[PDB]
């Protein structure tokens, strides 16, 4: 989590490029920082039941 | 309609809760107990006396698609009122099948494409091109014990 | 031998049990699972290596059986909770993995994995956690366990703080990462030693360590540990093993009705932070009687004689040790349990006449109560042997109970008549902290000179270890007398369990002599880790050990000797009159009882009525002996001086117990006597006899006949102006020289402006030598205040026999009047340092230098305080340990009348 | 600003006397955050534009103020590592034999910090101590020299702890007592217990120079096969390994003698309970039970 | 029972065991037997090691071993096994015949799409009070998706008027300590009481402050915190509660103990020793219910010379209220079993969830030390809908029809609330 | 407050405090206003602000200092022996003679009643004068309130 919010302050920081995209895998956990969960775009991904 | 929808049938009585149908049991008769104070029915027990094929619904496998016009008040030729009055009904008898009743609610509401969208899976290609800022990073959050890389 | 013989029996009856039950099911081949599920061993005594001889397997894991000598250890039950563990654990250990059981504490987690380390003879270590963590040591054990070669344990993992827990957790992360390489089919040979990083560095780790999580688990974890449920372990076969193994004949009917029991005291008895009914207690007391078996087997055979009632040795095993622990009611409760589970059996009690001797001796001429049976003094009798029994068994334990209880007087009369009995000397060093900073409890280092100043109790300790004079021939008893509190205790632990060491922070030990037993006075018990009272055993008191029968025994053999010739001569005279009044009936215990369903402030406590009570008789009789002294002819006739006596215990008890409550409760209890009384009374419409004055010759002198009706002068119409006369202040004038005459702590409650502090003033000036401090109390006040007071008024530090504390001016007494002396901030634990301080000098009559650790003594010194009810915000209540000693007085608002005559 | 010069002519450094012999400073709250608040409040009054009474009276101190904190703040260092390398050096009395080196360069570096200590308690006084030539950079050298000699025994430390490696569990004090207090056997036995499971002592020999096996904490005993000869092996690491391995095969001798022992009782219809109890007697309790 | 973990981890545990297990007995590279592969050791070691290491309860374990001994036996091998018995009743669900993983993989791909929870071996309607607890959280949701003085003074006020006034706490005796019943309805009274008195005090102060007559402090600031979020007071628990509660419930289940502990003061003060006996008490509205039943073991045994650990327990379930009370016999109403219906004291597996047991008889039988029959179940009897905390475990003849293993994988139970 | 201290020929001393005060900077300044009243015989008034307190020592020095005049343990020995030169110096200069240092602490108490008025100014009534006036009773007995709308 520490980490996270250092990579979530520097991303403030513009990245001039355009086609650069910071893809994140994610644990649907509380501990995670709300800063980087504001920031970024959210997807969420289920295991399909039956 | 929408304060019973919420909390209004939450509440609390003395009396009243006496069996009329064999098929229709005593926590679905204190809900009509509850239903009953609301003037846009005025009257549940009456209507539920008569119409013995109301019984038949009861046990129906999906008994939201078709529902009976128990309530007797002025015609809810708009289609929401029809929708919001069945879903209290729905909410009132066989709750399991709310949710299913809820997206009718929607449906009707906002089209029957609305939450379609959903029901297809994702394609990225769209979103991360366009939709998505460089400086914003995606988040792809997992279930435990599912990835999604 | 016979632990040999213990650890035989325990595996013996497990390899029976297995043997018929689960390989007599129509098993007959050896590659079986229904076999290979055990743990079986195979000894090959031709391999040259040491560490290649024995095999230990238990489904398919094998293990070389570490030569570690493990001494003496402590073995396990294997129940079918711990056949599961082991097999789990070395499921988890062939797969490279770890062992992390979990559930209640109390089911045997971290002895069940360091019993496994044991079986596989493994250096195990086992790191408690909690408070007493060592976060600086991680980095090397974690290094000394993967190149030794131990076995490593934790201990409620979860109970750490979470930066350290996350700090452990990246270690043993990366540890068990590591060690999960040797199981790679590619690199199934170890051409080159796996390493870790650890201390920046790479650590090679063995491949025969292991790390085990005991929780009641983080991410990184997850992946890595074979979690195992242990909720609940099998109790009956445990307590039948340990009774078989103890010789107990019938030993599976006594754990079916022990088992039960003990889960029965958990239940129907009321709850308590000392209440310990776990399988540890179930261990303690199934030893216990194996021992008691044992020694009534020797002295049968000292007339293989095997016909003793072994449920009657069971249940005298459960009292001696549950008895003590009770609060006093759930005594009924546990004889009726007791009286369920065995049903005829009854609990048969040793007397040591002895010591009963010595007791009845010591108590007589120390003016106390005693008693065999049920009389009088029985149930305190009961509680001093109690005492002495818990002495000769741990060297910690901690006597509880509410303020008022006989507990002090209780070791003090043990302690003398073990010096008595025993012949050998007796010293006991009432310590008592909260009062003394902890830093100057058990020493401090300056880090500029590294130079170790010893504490009180480290002075103490090392006095007594250094046999200057006795270490051997006297019997030291450290006392407590505090209430306890997580904060010095800790530095304590390493004393009372079996350690029997302390431990300093300038890396010295000291082993404290057999003769030394830390005992602990407290009334609470609500402020203690469960570390400290599971370390010691202890005895309850209770209010109702204490009758208050045997308090008015004492007043009165107090009062017929202890001169206050022809004083103590006028005491016995006016005994004999007083004595029909403290008949456990009657007048006194009526008033007493009826006074405790009044509205008081400041909650009443048995022992304050009653000591006020006792003081102002007191001074009745310095008084009616005053008298006699003024007249030389005609000395003071004994006829006035029943009906003078008769009328001033009423007084007295009216002024004592309805004397801190308004003038409706003062009134009610004057009606009560009235309708009680059998003592003439005044006689008057509807004044209450609260407004009269017991006359010497005996006669009920309205207090309004004392109340001169002044003019002041003109220029002085201000508060430094003495008070003009009124019924209130002529009446506390004479109270507060009553209660000042005898040197007695006091305390004035009442809503400010009252005149509590004008009131006292105006009482000192009828005192010619008594010079007033005025100490001004408040939050954040600490007994420093109190030290600089001293150093300011009391210079005298002489020690003709040892250091004693007087006022500067000689003849003079010094009363510090502390202001609102329950305002001081009360801290988290439930206390103030102040209010102990000046309760341990006030009952102790001194206190310690933080300086040189000497005993100084008070000489002429004095305290006085003012106070608001404890209901006005920003106050809070007093301790009864403080407020037994002082009477407190209710000074109301003066009523209109007296508002005009003022 | 003239209050900082009255009141700057009074401070001594505030000496206590030592163990052996010597002078230390302990006051430091006030000759740090005084000081601090002198030189800011001097800032503060020199950058304000009005120095028409104080032209050149702050610039002549804020230098001196510099100068004081530079040389405190190393003087603090250096007194707090020179006491704990001299209770290091100063304890067993073989830290003199076990690189010696070490022991000579903190003897040179003890002199010249004495002489410094003599220097400054003959003439106490807070500018007393600026006078001396040389005395920033001396100070700085003896830090360094402090430092590498501190840096040295936590390396030598190690390689110690490489070597039987059990010495990972003990501290650094029990450490430095364990391979210094090394010529006579006296108080190694109480460190035993945190570097072996229930090895709470050793028996020594008569004159404690041949091991001869282990005792537990109760009383029970293991006589070694082989005894472990100290005289002949030094360098306490060694014949601790020599212990430790000495105890692994003597169990296993004694389990392959106590399971030989067992094999009799094990296929025995009857049994006499007088042998049995010698044999329970003969063997250690874990021997013992896996034994049978 | 409890939302377990049984992630990837145990999965690749049991793929290692299996590999482990099969190659150590199939030494032989082609194909060994149908009776040889140790069918034992791989499920032991499922049961105890890898999936039943994170299983609490008994009862959860039992079903795990279930589903292990009929999954994992050697009949799996024989060209007909049925994996679900039943689905639909008629509808079964065939092993797929085959020796290589694409045949396999080929039937997974193939199944239907249609799936119930018949599939599991739970009840078919399952997936009906799913659903219900899905649109109840719905409503939730919403509802937490949506001055005050006047809303919060109308609904404390009907409140206070609700629950019951000071209960009689006068339960006492020079005689009657040797009862145990006694003993434990005095505590179960002095609790109730201390508890109520509690309630009403701080409902009459959030009442009085709704109306602004005196100002809030700290505790009565939280209270009403609480109060208005709809979420029970922290303050107010004492006795067991399901994980989650809104206040009404909590005030209506309060009022009902409060009428149940008046019934039973008033009784005892008619009675004393007879009547605590004859009275016909709800296991549910108890704050400690597991006490009632040690509390009529001690009775059973003091009436007798027995001791109390040679007692079992029986249970019947009376029709009606048959009022027959024998002397060892005592009398809980309120028990629901769980989907399955009892006729007179033998159970049958039914489709309707929570039937309603009238007057179950508990009586302590000096028991003969015997074993039973293989003809009975073992049911737990939870406390809360939630089934997190056991009180006891009723020992149930059932139809000769069914199997005890049907029960154990169906999921019945016996619940007081 | 400061124009009728000034209408009455009385000194205004002020705390200008900032987030570094600490207890020993309030003995500082409680030193330098006894100095400043005992000795040389200036009149003070010594104004502050709820927001000129930061900690209870604060109030509990107010506390010792409002009643019974001298604050005990204000000053420590060197600063005990030049508050007794500043005080002799003073009595001199008034022309009582110096006897011993118990008269002269003395002289310098009933000096600070008399030439010493502390005026504490705060914020509307909140639990906050609740919480002053428990840390220090002294501001509702010692201290006149007046109320200022
Ligand atoms: N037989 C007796 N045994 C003990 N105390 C007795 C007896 N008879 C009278 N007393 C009185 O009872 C009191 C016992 O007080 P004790 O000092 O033992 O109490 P404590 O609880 O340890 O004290 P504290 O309340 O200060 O903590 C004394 O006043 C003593 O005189
Ligand atoms: N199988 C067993 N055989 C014998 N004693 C046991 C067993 N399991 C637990 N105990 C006893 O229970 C006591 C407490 O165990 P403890 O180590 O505190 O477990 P935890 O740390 O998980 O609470 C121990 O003193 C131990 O003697
Ligand atoms: N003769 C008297 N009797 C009773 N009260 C008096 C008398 N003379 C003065 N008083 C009042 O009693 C008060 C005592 O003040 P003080 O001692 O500070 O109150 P307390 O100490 O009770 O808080 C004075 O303010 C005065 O108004």
């Amino acid at each position: 989590p520490g980490w996270l919010m250092q990579l979530e302050k520097k991303l403030h920081s513009l990245q001039p490029h355009a086609c650069f995209r910071l893809f994140l895998t994610m644990e649907i956990n509380p501990k995670v920082p709300v800063n980087l969960l504001r920031a970024g775009r959210i997807f969420v991904f289920e295991p399909p039941p039956g | 309609e929408f304060q019973h929808f919420l909390r209004g049938n939450e509440i609390v009585l003395s009396a009243g809760s006496t069996p009329r149908i064999q098929g229709l049991t005593v926590e679905q008769a204190e809900a009509v107990v509850r239903l009953s104070c609301l003037p846009a029915f005025k009257d549940l027990i009456a209507k539920v006396q008569a119409d013995e094929q109301f019984g038949i619904w009861l046990d129906s496998s999906s008994p939201e698609q078709t529902v009976p016009y128990l309530w007797s008040e002025e015609t809810p030729a708009t289609p929401i009122g029809q929708a919001i009055h069945r879903l209290l009904l729905i909410q009132a008898f066989r709750p399991d099948r709310l949710l299913a009743m809820a997206h009718m609610f929607v449906s009707t509401n906002l089209g029957e494409s609305f939450m379609s969208i959903m029901e297809q899976p994702l394609d990225l290609t769209h979103i991360v091109g366009t939709e998505v800022k460089p400086n914003t990073p995606v988040l792809m959050c997992s279930v435990p014990g599912y990835d999604a890389s | 031998r016979r632990r040999k013989l213990e650890h035989l029996i325990t595996e013996l009856v497990h390899q029976r049990d297995v043997t018929r039950s689960l390989i007599k099911s129509k098993i007959d081949n050896a590659k079986s699972f229904e076999w290979l599920s055990q743990m079986r061993f195979y000894f090959d005594p031709k391999q040259t290596d040491v560490l290649q001889q024995l095999s230990i397997q238990m489904a398919n894991a094998k293990f070389n059986y570490g030569f570690e000598y493990l001494g003496v250890q402590d073995k396990l039950v294997q129940t079918p909770l711990t056949d599961r563990c082991y097999l789990t654990m070395t499921q988890a250990l062939e797969a490279r993995l770890g062992g992390s059981p979990f559930g209640p504490a109390g089911t045997g987690k971290t002895e069940s994995v360091k019993a496994l380390g044991h079986q596989l003879g493994r250096f195990v270590l086992v790191f408690n956690c909690d408070e007493t963590f060592d976060f600086q040591a991680m980095g090397r054990i974690f290094v000394g366990l993967c190149q030794v070669g131990a076995w490593g344990c934790f201990d409620e993992f979860n109970r750490l703080e979470e930066r350290m827990l996350s700090a452990v957790s990246q270690q043993v992360q990366c540890i068990q990462e590591a060690l999960r390489e040797h199981s790679n089919p590619n690199y199934d040979k170890t051409s080159a030693p796996i390493t870790c990083e650890l201390l920046n560095k790479q650590v090679k780790v063995s491949p025969d360590m292991a790390i085990f999580i005991t929780m009641n688990l983080p991410d990184n974890l997850k992946k890595l540990f074979r979690s195992l449920a242990m909720t609940k372990p099998d109790r009956q076969l445990i307590a039948q093993v340990m009774l078989y193994s103890q010789g107990f004949r019938t030993a599976e009917v006594l754990a079916n009705k022990i088992v039960p029991f003990f889960k029965l005291c958990d239940e129907q008895l009321s709850s308590q932070s000392h209440y310990d009914f776990g399988l540890r207690a179930l261990k303690s007391v199934l030893v216990s009687a194996g021992n008691v078996k044992r020694e009534r087997i020797q002295k049968i055979k000292r007339e293989i004689a095997e016909n003793l009632p072994e449920q009657e040795i069971l249940i005298q095993s459960v009292c001696e040790t549950m008895v003590p622990k009770l609060v006093a009611e759930d005594i009924p409760l546990l004889f009726s349990l007791l009286s369920d589970v065995f049903p005829g059996v009854q609990y048969h009690r040793g007397e040591m006449t002895a010591l009963r001797e010595e007791l009845k001796k010591v108590c007589q001429e120390m003016y106390l109560t005693y008693g065999d049976g049920e009389e009088v003094g029985g149930m305190w009798v009961e509680k001093v042997l109690q005492l002495y029994q818990i002495t000769q068994i741990n060297h910690g334990l901690m006597m509880v109970g509410p303020s008022g209880s006989g507990k002090s007087m209780a070791w003090r009369v043990l302690l003398k008549a073990l010096e008595r009995l025993e012949g050998v000397e007796g010293v006991a060093h009432i310590i008592d902290p909260k009062a003394i900073s902890k830093d100057h409890l058990y020493g401090t280092l300056d880090p500029n000179t590294r130079e170790w100043t010893d504490g009180l109790f480290t002075h103490v300790l090392r006095k007594i270890i250094d046999s200057v004079r006795g270490e051997l021939q006297k019997r030291q008893w450290i006392v407590f007398d505090g209430d306890v509190d997580p904060e010095w205790v800790e530095n304590l632990n390493s004393v009372l369990d079996d350690n029997k060491l302390l431990t300093l922070p300038n890396g010295e030990r000291l082993s404290l002599p057999p003769n030394v037993r830390i005992m602990f006075e407290v009334q609470d018990l609500k402020y203690a880790t469960l570390a400290t009272v599971s370390r010691c055993g202890m005895v309850w008191f209770s209010e109702d050990v204490l009758s208050t029968d045997m308090i008015f025994n004492n007043f009165l053999a107090r009062l017929r000797s202890i001169p206050l010739s022809p004083m103590l001569q006028i005491q016995r005279d006016a005994a004999t009159i007083m004595q029909p009044y403290f008949t456990s009936n009657g007048l006194v215990t009526k008033a007493l009882e009826h006074a405790f369903q009044l509205e008081h402030i400041m909650d009443l406590t048995r022992l304050r009525c009653l000591g006020s009570l006792f003081s102002m008789l007191h001074q009745a009789c310095r008084n009616v002996a005053q008298y006699n002294a003024n007249h030389p002819d005609f000395p003071m006739q004994i006829e006035q001086l029943e009906r003078y006596i008769q009328r001033y215990l009423v007084y007295a008890i009216l002024w004592s117990l309805s004397g801190d409550s308004r003038l409706k409760m003062r009134a009610e209890l004057g009606e009560y006597i009235r309708r009680i009384t059998t003592v003439p009374l005044p006689t008057a419409p509807n004044i209450p006899i609260i407004d009269y004055e017991v006359s010497i010759s005996g006669e009920w002198s309205p207090w309004q006949a004392k109340v001169p009706q002044i003019e002041v002068e003109t220029h002085k119409v201000a508060a430094p102006d003495v008070v003009v006369p009124t019924l209130d202040t002529v009446r506390h004038e004479a109270l507060l020289y009553t209660w000042l005459a005898e040197h007695k702590p006091l305390v004035l409650c009442g809503p400010p402006g009252s005149g509590k502090t004008m009131t006292l003033f105006s009482a000192l000036r009828a005192l010619p030598d008594m010079e007033v401090v005025g100490l001004n109390f408040s939050s954040a006040t600490t007994p420093e205040l109190l030290l600089k007071t001293f150093d300011h008024y009391c210079e005298y530090r002489r020690t003709p026999n040892g250091v004693v504390l007087a006022p500067v001016q000689l003849g003079k007494w010094l009363v510090l009047f502390c202001d609102e002396i329950n305002l001081p901030d009360m801290d988290k634990y439930g206390t103030q340092r102040v209010i102990s301080f000046i309760r341990q000098m006030v009952e102790h009559g001194g206190f310690y230098r933080t300086s040189d650790q000497t005993w100084v003594k008070l000489e002429r010194i004095q305290f006085v305080g003012a106070c608001n009810p404890p209901t006005d915000p920003g106050r809070k209540p007093l301790s009864h340990r403080f407020l037994r000693h002082v009477p407190v007085v209710y000074v109301d608002y003066p009523g209109p009348a007296s508002l005009t005559q003022i | 600003l003239k209050q900082i010069r009255e009141v700057w002519n009074t401070y001594e450094l505030d000496l206590v006397n030592y163990q052996n012999k010597c002078r230390l400073i302990r006051g430091w709250d006030d000759l740090f955050n005084k000081v601090k608040e002198h030189i800011n409040s001097v800032s503060a009054m020199k950058l304000s534009p009005y120095y028409k009474v104080f032209e050149e009276d702050a610039l002549s101190w804020e230098d001196k103020l510099n100068r004081i904190m530079a040389l405190f703040d190393v003087w603090i260092d250096v007194q707090r590592r020179w006491v704990y390398l001299e209770g290091i050096f100063t304890g067993s009395a073989d830290i003199k034999h076990l690189l010696p080196v070490e022991t000579q360069r903190f003897q040179s570096i003890s002199t010249e910090f004495l002489a410094l200590m003599k220097k400054v308690s003959k003439s106490p006084l807070v500018m007393d101590v600026l006078n001396i030539q040389g005395v920033q950079r001396s100070l700085e050298r003896l830090a360094d020299l402090l430092g590498k000699i501190q840096k040295a025994l936590g390396e030598y430390l190690e390689r110690e702890r490489s070597s039987f490696p059990r010495f990972y569990f003990v501290g650094d004090e029990d450490l430095l007592e364990i391979i210094g207090n090394s010529k006579n056997v006296a108080k190694l036995q109480k460190h035993f217990k945190k570097m072996f499971a229930g090895v709470s002592s050793i028996i020594l020999n008569e004159d404690n120079s041949v091991v001869l096996g282990i005792s537990s904490r109760e009383g029970e005993e293991v006589m070694f096969k082989t005894p472990v000869s100290i005289t002949e092996h030094p360098k306490i690491n060694e014949w601790l390994t020599l212990v430790e391995k000495e105890m692994r095969v003597t169990l296993a001798k004694l389990l392959a003698e106590s399971v030989t022992e067992v094999e009799i009782f094990g296929k025995a219809t009857s049994i006499d309970p007088n042998t049995y109890i010698t044999w329970i007697d003969k063997y250690q309790a874990q021997l013992v039970v896996l034994s049978a | 029972s409890k939302k377990y973990e049984f992630g990837e981890s145990d999965l690749r545990s049991a793929c290692d065991t299996v590999d482990t297990w099969l190659d150590d007995t199939a030494k032989g590279r082609q194909n060994i037997s149908p009776d040889k592969i140790p069918w034992s050791a791989l499920k032991t070691l499922m049961a105890q090691s890898i999936y039943g290491g994170r299983v609490d309860n008994e009862f959860d374990q039992r079903l795990l071993n279930t589903f292990l001994e009929r999954l994992f036996t050697t009949r799996s091998f024989d060209s007909e096994f049925k994996l679900a018995c039943k689905v639909d009743g008629h509808k079964d669900i065939q092993m797929p015949d085959g020796i290589r993983r694409e045949e396999f993989v080929q039937w997974v791909e193939l199944l239907p799409d249609t799936q119930t929870p018949s599939w599991l071996g739970l009840p078919n309607n399952a997936e009906r009070v799913l659903l219900t607890t899905q649109g109840v959280d719905m409503i939730s949701k919403m509802l937490k998706m949506q001055a005050w003085m006047r809303t919060l003074h109308t609904t404390a006020s009907n409140w206070l008027h609700l629950i019951p006034q000071t209960l009689s706490h006068l339960k006492r005796t020079v005689e009657n300590i040797k009862d145990p019943l006694f003993r434990f309805f005095e505590r179960e009274v002095k609790m109730g009481a201390k508890l109520l008195q509690d309630v009403r005090q701080d409902l009459a102060d959030v009442v009085q402050v709704c109306e602004g007559k005196k100002k809030q402090t700290n505790y009565l600031r939280t209270l009403i915190n609480e109060l208005v979020k709809g979420i029970l007071p922290r303050s107010w628990s004492h006795y067991t509660v399901p994980a989650g509660m809104t206040v009404i419930q909590w005030v209506s289940d309060f009022s009902e103990r409060i009428k149940q502990l008046q019934n039973i003061s008033l009784a005892a003060a008619s009675g004393g020793a007879k009547e605590l006996k004859n009275i016909h008490v709800c296991l549910g509205g108890l704050f400690v219910p597991e006490a009632y039943i040690t509390a009529t073991r001690q009775y059973v045994a003091q009436a007798n010379s027995w001791s109390l650990e040679e007692l079992c327990l029986e249970v019947n379930v009376t029709t009606s209220q048959g009022a027959t009370l024998d002397a060892c016999s005592f009398g809980v109403t309120g028990l629901k079993l769980q989907g399955a219906t009892c006729n007179n004291n033998k159970l049958s597996l039914s489709n309707a969830i929570s039937t309603a047991l009238p007057l179950t008889q508990l009586r302590w039988v000096k028991q003969t030390n015997t074993e039973k029959k293989a003809s009975v179940v073992t049911l737990p009897v939870y406390l809360n809908f939630t089934r997190a905390d056991l009180i006891f475990t009723v020992d149930f003849e059932i139809a000769t029809k069914e199997d005890p293993r049907s029960f154990y994988e169906r999921g019945v139970a016996v619940l007081c609330t | 407050s400061r124009f009728v201290a000034w209408m009455n020929g009385l000194s205004v001393y002020q705390i200008k405090v900032h987030r570094k005060y600490t207890g020993e900077d309030f003995d500082e300044d409680l030193r330098t206003v006894l100095r400043r009243s005992g000795c040389k015989n200036e009149k003070i008034a010594f104004i502050m602000d709820e927001s000129n307190v930061l900690d209870s020592g604060f109030l509990e020095r107010m506390n010792t200092l409002l009643a019974n005049g001298e604050v005990p343990g204000l000053f420590e020995g060197d600063e005990y022996a030049t508050l007794m030169t500043q005080c002799k110096e003073g009595a001199q200069k008034e022309g009582l003679m110096l006897d011993s240092h118990e008269e002269l602490y003395k002289w310098f108490t009933s000096q600070v009643i008399r030439n010493l008025h502390v005026v504490f100014t705060m914020n509307p009534s909140s639990e906050g004068l609740k919480d002053r006036a428990a840390t220090s009773p002294a501001l509702f007995n010692r201290c006149v309130l007046n109320w200022f709308g």
